[PDB]
């Protein structure tokens, strides 16, 4: 559970993140 | 109503041809219904505004003719049967029509239920569905079979039932006007009259004697609409190629003796008949329109607040949003 949690810092790689095509 | 509705119909199909589906309005089709020699070519070929109807001696409609106007720049017409024929020439079109009817029935009292397939193109009309049909009789004439009555009358009945469907209700004077075929088809479907004008025709040519007075006082069974009465090319109009404006100048003579239409005089003609039935085509299309934009807000949506990198979606669905919301302002 931590662990999963620090993937969330990012801000820039916000929409870096997002995509679901 | 009309008169805006008609270039946002094409419009409506262009952005749907982008989207790559199959979503068509469906616009409602109008069928012309009468005795045998009712004048039902004529009623039909005025609200078109051309001469392009088969009209003859004894029996007139000898085979349906199922009509889809299509929108296009040049004016022509081509038949099913006949793969790839040019004309050019309006008054020969006419002419072409009518040959194929006398192909199969000939000119001594005809019938056929083979339809006679017709596409006409021009850049001025809503793709619409008309039907000309054989007209229904009570006795034979010529050599007609004596069951001729439900021949005829089963082929016509399969247009008229289909929903929204204006009822030219042309009504024949050598028929008792209370056995109307006209007035029975017209208040099955659409018994109140918001589309249905009760029209009787040939009025100068009924026995002696019989009148359907009450009815046609809009007292008996009374319509919003009332009736319209309407005089029509005779025998002798047809068999010269009597034009279309001539038909119009027998009316009047007729209206003012009989007692069952005087006191509607200013309510009469075929050029009122017209201004009604327009109005009610209108709604139809309108209807199907919300539907399908809600479809399309819901796809968009996903894909963008997960950016899938599908942006293709959004271009595409955003362009039919746009022509559907101008349709539903009017």
């Amino acid at each position: 559970q931590k662990a999963m949690l620090q993937l969330l810092q990012d801000k820039d790689t916000y929409s870096w993140l997002l995509k679901e095509r | 109503s009309m008169e805006d509705l008609i270039p946002l119909v094409n419009r409506l199909q262009d952005a749907f041809s982008a989207i790559g589906q199959n979503a068509d309005l469906d616009l409602p089709q109008i069928a012309v219904v009468g005795g045998q020699s009712a004048g039902k070519s004529s009623v039909l070929e005025n609200f078109v505004g051309r001469d392009f109807l088969p009209r003859g001696s004894g029996i007139v409609t000898r085979r349906p003719l199922v009509l889809q106007l299509v929108n296009a720049t040049t004016e022509y017409a081509e038949f099913l049967h006949c793969k790839g024929k040019k004309f050019t020439d309006f008054e020969e079109v006419r002419l072409e029509i009518e040959a194929e009817t006398d192909r199969v029935t000939g000119t001594n009292k005809g019938i056929s239920p083979v339809p006679i397939n017709l596409r006409v193109y021009s850049p001025h009309v809503l793709n619409l569905t008309l039907v000309d049909l054989p007209g229904m009789t009570k006795v034979p004439v010529g050599d007609q079979p004596p069951d001729i009555e439900f021949q005829i009358r089963d082929m016509l009945m399969q247009f008229v039932t289909k929903e929204n469907c204006l009822i030219l209700a042309v009504s024949p004077a050598n028929s008792d006007l209370a056995n109307s075929d006209a007035l029975k088809v017209a208040k099955e479907v659409d018994p109140q009259g918001q589309r249905t004008i009760g029209v009787i025709t040939k009025l100068d040519l009924m026995d002696e004697g019989t009148d359907a007075r009450d009815v046609l006082e809009n007292k008996l069974l009374p319509l919003r609409r009332g009736y319209i009465g309407v005089v029509n090319r005779s025998q002798k109009d047809i068999d010269g190629k009597k034009d279309i404006t001539a038909a119009l100048a027998a009316e009047r003579k007729f209206f003012l003796s009989h007692p069952s239409y005087r006191h509607l005089a200013d309510r009469m003609g075929t050029p009122y008949l017209q201004k009604v039935l327009n109005q009610q085509l209108t709604n139809h299309i309108r209807d199907t329109l919300p539907g399908l934009r809600n479809k399309l807000q819901s796809q968009l949506l996903s894909i963008e607040k997960e950016v899938d990198e599908m942006l293709r979606m959004y271009h595409a669905l955003k362009e039919a949003l746009s022509i559907i919301g101008n349709i539903n302002t009017t």
